[PDB]
């Protein structure tokens, strides 16, 4: 499946309003309120084919959504007690499989925390607390997910099925991950052993380390190479000697076979 | 084309 | 882990990253070569648990002799491993 995901923050500052959005794991878009001249831009070459009304539909949004934010932030101050810098994020989305929605998002933060969530019914909120409450009242009163629904299933799937035929070359590629293991002796007398994922697209990955059948692990996140490309890698600590009964798995997409490395 | 966070809060 | 430093391609002509994660906008970001501070930032975004996130990265030829780290005040060094 693939997904049109937009992320937008809002930071009071004793306000900085940015959106970005993404085909996949791929970034197209931006706005940034602290731009000199403030307009959405081009993050892809594929999008840089869109018309002048394209551009300037969604300078206007964005804009309209700056002032809505710029509210909310006040009204979150009031809900809360407070008197400092606050941030409210959003993210709505759209995971279509191949036309059926698989999955629909609209949801927020405030300070990094849960505020508010559509359900999977995309009928429904769920709130974090009481402040939430009273956004989830007011909005049920004005159908507001009636009309976040109509985006998600509408708008959202439409341009999503456009972008994916715009940047076809690059959007449909799957890049399989370049595996190796690499092995470091410790003080402690124990041996490292990392299983490596590089070069992948998109980030979706497993790995996971095995000993005779069995899954075992510091695993990191998924980090970008800066070039589209995605890295990952999964650590055991094992006894010296016994490298060899450990296995790393490897499952992505891309690949013709789940791989299966030792050290 | 993009969402529009019309609802505030 | 807030702070991770690695190139795009396992060394041996590249780019060095620095991703920054689980900060609190509005963090600052020095990349350093052999301790002394052109690094292009990528947009700052954020992950679906909340959690920001942004890469800074630089053009660099790698050498068995020279050291770089990311500075964030926490000073992270470049381990080609
Ligand atoms: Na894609």
């Amino acid at each position: 499946s693939h997904s049109l995901r937009y992320f937008v923050t809002a930071v009071s500052r004793p306000p900085r309003y940015m959106e970005v959005g993404y085909v996949d794991n791929t970034e197209f878009v931006r706005f940034d309120s602290d731009a000199e001249n403030p307009r959405y831009e081009p993050r892809a070459r594929w999008i840089e084919q869109e018309g002048p009304e394209y551009w300037e539909r969604e300078t206007r949004r964005a804009k309209g959504n700056e002032q809505s934010f710029r509210v909310d932030l006040r009204t979150a101050l009031r809900y809360y007690n407070q008197s400092g810098s606050h941030t409210l994020q959003w993210m709505a989305g759209c995971d279509v499989e191949s036309g059926r929605l698989l999955r629909g998002y609209w949801q927020f933060a405030y300070d990094g925390c849960d505020y508010i969530a559509l359900n999977e019914d995309l009928k429904t909120w769920t709130a974090a607390d009481m402040a939430a409450q009273i956004t989830r009242r007011k909005w049920e009163q004005a159908g507001a997910a009636e009309r976040d629904r109509a985006y998600l299933e509408g708008e959202c799937v439409e341009w999503l099925r456009r972008y994916l035929k715009n940047g076809n070359a690059t959007l449909l590629r799957t890049d399989p991950p370049k595996a190796h293991v690499t092995h470091h002796r410790r003080p402690e007398g124990d041996v490292t052993l990392r299983c490596w994922a590089l070069g992948f697209y998109p980030a979706d990955i497993t790995l996971t380390w095995q000993l005779n059948g069995e899954e075992l692990m510091e695993l990191v996140e998924t980090r970008p190479a800066g070039d589209g490309t995605f890295q990952k890698w999964a650590s055991v600590v094992v006894p010296l000697g016994k490298e060899q009964k450990y296995t790393c798995h490897v499952e992505h997409e891309g690949l013709p076979e789940p791989l299966t490395l030792r050290w | 084309i993009g969402p529009r966070a019309l609802d505030v809060l | 882990p807030q702070i991770q430093v690695y190139s795009r391609h396992p060394p041996e002509p590249n780019i060095l990253n620095c991703y920054v994660t689980q900060f609190h906008p509005p963090i600052e970001i020095q990349m350093l070569k052999n301790g002394k501070k052109k690094v292009e930032m990528s947009d700052m975004s954020f992950s679906k648990d909340w959690s920001f996130y942004i890469l800074a990265h630089t053009e660099f030829t790698p050498t068995e002799t020279d050291t770089y780290a990311c500075r964030v005040p926490k000073t992270v060094y470049w381990d080609r491993d």
